[PDB]
């Protein structure tokens, strides 16, 4: 699902600026 | 046509009213501008009491002025990292404009100063934290509740737009929530007085408009474009392009595909499709009618936007209150000293500051 990719991407967590 | 005359009458007259409070909202903002305030505290009138946040450069620390009781967020920048880090005009810049606007939803700049080492920035402390952990916390948000901040984004881009501002980095991250549940952008270390256009590569990933990452000269539609991010996020929990590594967000935000949950709304996927729009002569808010698509959609019918303005409407969601100077909402990090060199660093470089 959405979600679930989501959660694989590693990318849940705060984001940093280029 | 969709409008009566008595509807159509209160909207030009509303949108003219609009126009009437920018002209003067841009006359205040260039006397602030063009004579800035500088020096208007010191370090010992503060009380030192828990670091809420350590980056590259700094430190945002929440502080309590010791005559009033009052706490505030004190960013504390050093200033011979702030040359190493070749961001001396990212920092006046960002000072600058703190100390020249004036928007409820626009964190206030409550005191500056410098010393020997360091750069001080004294603003206001927004006790709910950012909204990115509340909306990691509860998932995703109501339509309606993503929509009483979207409002609140509209408008403070509409406001920064007229002054030539453009922001460039939106994200939930960056939006702190206050104590009655309405919004404080506080970061404006992107941000660029822009008539025309720029060039520079800058943002976060996920939040990227698609003329930025081709390399492109780009304008204030990339804010545009982020708020369409940001109110996806909001709605969904997730942004509308995120994969492993960012060249690959890339590629799924230059396509001209996005895909949206089922619960998503006719009123909501329309908006989304038109700020999300990859072509710059279709997308909502560097059209002909510019912010008025934006705010006459009907995703938007139901907003008030002079109730979100004077802060009448009441919040969808109040953070808890566990005290004025709680950090409940914060993350914890190790106390490090804040040093003070018996000799003066950069003055040359921070003269302005
Ligand atoms: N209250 C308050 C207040 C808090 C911050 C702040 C505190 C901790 C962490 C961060 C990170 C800073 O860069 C990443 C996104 N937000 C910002 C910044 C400005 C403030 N006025």
């Amino acid at each position: 699902t959405t979600y679930a990719d989501f959660i694989a991407s590693g990318r849940t967590g705060r984001r940093n600026a280029i | 046509g969709h409008m009566g005359n008595a509807a159509a009458a209160k909207k030009g007259s509303e949108q003219e009213s609009v126009k009437e409070f920018l002209a003067k909202a841009k006359e205040e903002f260039l006397k602030k501008w063009e004579s800035p305030s500088q020096n208007t505290a010191q370090l010992d009138h503060f009380d030192r009491i828990k670091t809420l946040g350590t980056g590259s450069f700094g430190r945002v620390m929440l502080v309590k002025h010791k005559e009033t009781g009052n706490h505030y967020a004190m960013k504390i920048l050093d200033k011979q990292k702030v040359v190493k880090l070749k961001q001396i005009e990212h920092t006046l810049n960002e000072k600058r404009i703190l100390q020249a606007v004036n928007f409820p939803f626009l964190v206030k700049l409550e005191f500056s100063f410098k010393d020997n080492s360091n750069l001080y920035m004294v603003m206001e402390y927004v006790p709910g934290g950012e909204m990115f952990s509340h909306l990691r916390r509860i998932g995703r948000f109501s339509e309606p509740h993503a929509r009483f901040y979207a409002a609140q984004i509209v408008l403070t881009f509409e406001y920064l737009h007229s002054l030539d501002l453009i922001y460039r980095d939106l994200k939930p991250e960056n939006l702190l929530i206050d104590q009655q549940g309405y919004i404080q952008v506080t970061d404006f270390g992107f941000a660029k007085r822009v008539k025309g256009r720029t060039w520079t590569l800058c943002g976060t990933p996920e939040y990227l408009a698609p003329e930025i990452i081709l390399s492109k000269g780009y304008n204030k539609a990339v804010d545009w474009w982020a708020l369409g991010v940001l109110i996806y996020e909001m709605a969904a929990g997730y942004p509308p392009f995120f994969a492993d590594q960012p060249i690959q967000i890339y590629e799924k935000i230059v396509s001209g595909k996005v895909r949206f949950p089922s619960h998503f709304s006719s009123d909501l996927k329309d908006l989304l499709r038109n700020l999300l729009q990859v072509d710059l002569t279709k997308r909502f808010g560097n059209l002909k009618n510019g912010v008025n698509d934006i705010k006459n959609h009907k995703w938007f019918a139901t907003t008030d936007w002079i109730a979100i303005y004077q802060r009448k409407v009441e919040a969808p969601f109040i953070p808890k209150f566990k005290g004025p100077g709680d950090t409940s909402n914060f993350d914890d990090y190790e106390e490090e000293e804040i040093r003070v060199s018996i000799n003066e660093k950069c003055g040359k470089e921070f003269t302005e500051f």
